[PDB]
């Protein structure tokens, strides 16, 4: 961003594009820190997003405590993404990368619908 | 309903999905002369569900609209614009003689005439490369003996009707993004009843429930596995499924 | 700018020898010439075109050969009708047809036919249009070609308008740029030309004969060694008219 | 073969319904064409292309191709309207089949002139030539449907604009010569071992379209007819 | 198309392992031929029939093709061993398809004269002629490799001995013409209809065998090559 307010240093051209979203309401949000995790994922179909902003204050690492992540969009786009690749800008960047499992797990659901715990059983 | 289209040798095929096709506004756009719908039915469209939906426009003679179906030749059908036999789409043409006909002539619109070779199907060339017709060489200069490879229509409104522009639409169907307009019905009150509500086929009582669903969920199941609630995806509001009586 | 210019200027060669008909230009040009062998008060005819192969209507005695700024043609038979005279003609300039003086030589010392029109007094009334009429090959799918013979100075260039697949743009020379003007009806089979501002230079005989088939479909099938190439694709000249100029 | 009822009944003052089914390559898929011909005359186009009505028919008459099955809509019929309707598609074996023919009963320039009739001779031969001029005959196509005393319209043949594709019945399929003469404007059709099974007219009816019907599926139509001459095939 | 890393590295006095993998159409059923050519100058072939070496070239290069892949040792290494090492595979499909090339970097008579250059006229005719003396041409193959500034080996075409069955290239077929001579002892290369892309240097390549690659799929090999002509096809 120089200080319109953006470019396109990622890439040098474009092609034949396949799917486009606009989608207005941003995933990622902005103002005790604040904590946001993401979970990507590769279904045949959709590509299930999962999104959830805490607050934090304890500032060392992941906290302690159960938190869920509610879906917000999934893309019906069907294609074999096996990199990612995190963006940073420019005018502190730490960022976890974790990896998924097959895991039994035992979810407990409230009265009102909200996972409270789990249970890896492995 | 564009302003203006290509030639017959360009396709500018626009590509359409992500969205729901609604194949009942091209009916309120312009009277069509040609709706041909090679592969398909036109009235069963909004039913089956498609993954990519290509929309080509063009210009082309009126005698000559017979030409561009699947298995069949002729002048503008080997080097330009081919249909093959898996081919399976609507053809959807219409005269433009009062938009595309000036009285000094419009040479805008181009055809190929002769190529080295047959085109290949489902492909599309702009290459201007001038032919290459004798014995001597040609240095990429007009003369004698070498010709340029695109002819102009030279669309007139004093020429009769079959020499007049033709704009014709090939709509193809490609095999899921693109799908039919899926029509409701009223909620009725609470009472046994068949339900659909995006898959959830059943039989039930549609009664007023008191549950809070979180905005990401519309349905829900009991201990056994049993779908019970559902949320309308029509306007926010909860509905228990009691068993029929 | 490429001028073709002949050796011989008057050959009196009796019947019964040889004949020579030599041609150079400036530009080194590749085989594009044309042979034409024009009868006194009638039409041209074309003998040998793009110096590569022979037109169709003359005998076999045009046996010849070279190529580039030189051209020859060997006639070892004798001069029964060789009355005529023996001019050249370039095929590589398309908008820029031109001739040469050619030689006189003397014994001692067919659906294809068009009519033309437009001629007579000139100075009053400075309006002539010359039309052209075909009734031979399909008009309309030949571009619309003129040239012009003045008397005893050789064949000239006039313009010409490109048939109706090749664009409906226009070329002209350098003196006729402004003054003619060529209008096509191929509607009604029928080309016609304006010569607005006509001087007293300007009484030549124009003839219209064709030019370029835009459909080229055909040719690439069909070898240009037999009378295939001169039946589709081919220029043939016709009749002309006169203009009289006066005081 | 297209199922339509022999006839309706309408007071005037009240809407009627004119339905006229067909097989899903012909209505489903094709479209549908309304005619009128009063007792004694020549038909005409009503409804073409099942939403437009051309400047001589008005308004009152009303057509919609919902599905597979057609329907005539004339809303408000006067003491005019008691004549027959029959109806018009192509099915795909290429052929112009018709209906059954609707006999309403109320409860209250362009010139297709053609000759040729007299001794028919079944078994030898016949002309029959068809006039045509100042309608542009070189743009716009023919047809060719004849009638039967008491009976239907029964189609016979069709030529492109160009003279080019044309389709021929089962029952004479093979045997008869359709072709034009751009340059004198007139329309023949050689017929050849005729039956003593096919006395009719063979009205000499003008397209609206070009090309053949295969192709301009949504264009077709017999707009301007003429008078058609009674043969006389007997033993 | 055959899979080979770009660049390989190692210290005078080891023995560096050249893998070059493939389908098995091209490499599990025909032979791999490895070539070396040093910057400026023209390639040679070092191993044949994966078990086999020239006098040519000494017995310290070593070469092996186990299933699908082959693989080039290279025992004790000199600073003179700095150039590119590329891959040879004849695919059933009628076709010479190469490798990517290995830069080997360090930590430490029988003519064949081609001529045919200058202007190339992308769009008219362009003549190629390959000299051949001294090596019994009536018997031997030839071939037709050309090489772009800066990228790999691309073959063209290929002539039998006995001038018989031809081939080309997928991108090359239909638009050039070959030609030989056997009484002139010379090679030729009618080239048309140039594009853009076709900037190389057309070296003369000499095949060892008789027939063309796809009988024989044990002996051929390109043991002499020649100093091809940079051509300028350009705008």
């Amino acid at each position: 961003v120089y200080q319109m307010e953006s470019e396109f240093r990622v890439y040098s051209s474009a092609n034949n594009c396949t799917f486009e979203y606009v989608s207005q309401p941003f995933l990622m949000d902005l103002e005790f820190k604040n904590l946001r995790e993401f979970v990507f994922k590769n279904i045949d179909g959709y590509f299930k997003i999962y999104s959830k902003h805490t607050p934090i204050n304890l500032e060392r690492d992941l906290p302690q405590g159960f938190s869920a992540l509610e879906p917000l969009v999934d893309l019906p786009i069907g294609i074999n993404i096996t990199r990612f690749q995190t963006l940073l800008a420019l005018h502190a960047a730490a960022y976890y990368v974790g990896y998924l499992q097959p895991r039994t797990f035992l979810l407990k659901y409230n009265e009102n619908g909200t996972i409270t715990d789990a249970v890896d059983c492995a | 309903n564009a302003t203006t289209f290509a030639s017959v040798y360009a396709w500018n095929r626009k590509r359409i999905s992500n969205c729901v096709a609604d194949y009942s506004v091209i009916y309120n756009f312009a009277p069509f002369f040609a709706f041909k719908c090679y592969g398909v039915s036109p009235t069963k469209l909004n039913d089956l569900c498609f993954t990519n939906v290509y929309a080509d426009s063009f210009v082309i003679r009126g005698n000559e609209v017979s030409q561009i179906a699947p298995g069949q030749t002729g002048n503008i059908a080997d080097y330009n614009y081919k249909l093959p036999d898996d081919f399976t789409g609507c053809v959807i043409a219409w005269n433009s003689n009062k938009l595309d006909s000036k009285p000094s002539g419009n040479y805008n619109y181009l055809y190929r005439l002769f190529r080295k070779s047959k085109l290949k199907p489902f492909e599309r060339d702009i290459s201007t490369e001038i032919y290459q017709a004798g014995n001597k060489p040609c240095n990429g200069v007009a003369g004698s003996n070498c010709y340029s490879p695109l002819q102009s229509y030279g669309f007139r409104p004093t020429y009769g009707v079959g020499h007049q522009p033709y704009r014709v639409v090939v709509l193809s169907f490609e095999l899921a993004t693109v799908c039919g307009p899926k029509k409701s019905t009223n909620l009725v009150k609470n009472k046994c009843v068949n339900f659909n509500f995006n898959g959830l086929t059943g039989t039930g009582v549609l009664t007023e429930s008191n549950k809070k669903f979180l905005p990401f969920q519309q349905f829900g199941r009991d201990i056994a596995d049993t779908t019970d609630a559902v949320r309308d995806p029509q306007t926010l509001e909860i509905l228990d499924i009691t068993p029929c009586s | 700018e490429i001028v073709l210019t002949q050796s011989p200027a008057t050959l009196s060669l009796s019947p019964g020898e040889r004949a020579t008909l030599s041609c150079r230009a400036s530009q080194s040009v590749s085989s594009y010439l044309a042979w034409y062998q024009q009868k006194p008060g009638q039409a041209p005819r074309l003998l040998i075109y793009d110096a590569s192969n022979r037109a169709t209507g003359i005998p076999a005695r045009f046996s010849g050969s070279g190529s580039g700024t030189d051209f020859t043609l060997t006639i070892s038979s004798l001069e029964p009708e060789d009355f005529a005279v023996y001019y050249c003609q370039q095929r590589s300039n398309w908008p820029q047809y031109t001739f040469g003086q050619g030689t006189k030589l003397e014994i001692k010392g067919s659906e294809v036919q068009l009519v033309e029109s437009g001629g007579g007094l000139v100075k009053p009334g400075r309006s002539l249009r010359l039309s052209c009429t075909a009734s031979g090959f399909t008009f309309g799918d030949y571009a619309m070609s003129w040239f012009r013979q003045a008397p005893g100075k050789g064949l000239e260039w006039v313009g010409f308008i490109r048939s109706k697949a090749y664009g409906g743009t226009t070329e002209y020379a350098a003196s006729v740029k402004g003054r003619f003007t060529i209008s096509r009806d191929d509607s009604k089979s029928i080309a016609y030309l304006q010569m607005n501002s006509l001087k007293t230079e300007d009484t030549a005989v124009y003839y219209c004969t064709r030019d370029r088939y835009a459909r080229y479909d055909i040719l690439t099938g069909l070898s240009p060694a037999g009378a295939d190439y001169f039946y589709y694709a081919m220029d043939v000249w016709g009749q002309g008219t006169t203009v009289t100029v006066s005081s | 073969v297209l199922t339509q009822p022999p006839s309706a009944s309408g007071t005037p003052g009240q809407r009627v319904t004119i339905s006229c089914s067909g097989s899903s390559s012909n209505i489903g898929s094709n479209t549908v064409n309304w005619y009128q011909q009063l007792p004694g005359t020549a038909p005409k186009l009503l409804i073409y292309s099942n939403n437009q009505r051309p400047s001589g028919v008005p308004d009152r008459f009303s057509g919609s191709k919902s599905g597979t099955s057609a329907s005539l809509a004339i809303s408000g019929l006067q003491s005019e309207d008691e004549a027959d309707y029959y109806c018009a598609a192509w099915d795909d074996s290429l052929n112009w089949v018709f209906g059954g023919g609707t006999k309403l009963t109320v409860l209250g320039e362009v010139q297709l002139v053609e000759s040729g009739g007299g001794v028919v001779q079944p078994g030898g031969s016949l002309r029959l030539s068809c006039a045509a001029s100042g309608f542009r005959f070189d743009d716009h196509a023919m047809h060719w449907v004849r009638q039967a005393p008491g009976k239907g319209l029964e189609w016979v043949s069709v030529i492109s604009g160009d003279g080019g594709s044309t389709y021929y019945a089962d029952s004479v399929k093979g045997r008869f010569s359709i072709s034009r003469d751009d340059s004198k404007n007139s329309l023949y059709l050689q017929m050849n071992s005729l039956r003593t099974e096919d006395t009719a007219l063979y009205y000499c009816a003008k397209d609206r379209s070009y090309g053949p019907p295969d192709v301009f599926n949504y264009e077709y139509g017999m707009d301007v007819w003429g008078q058609g001459t009674t043969v006389t095939v007997s033993s």
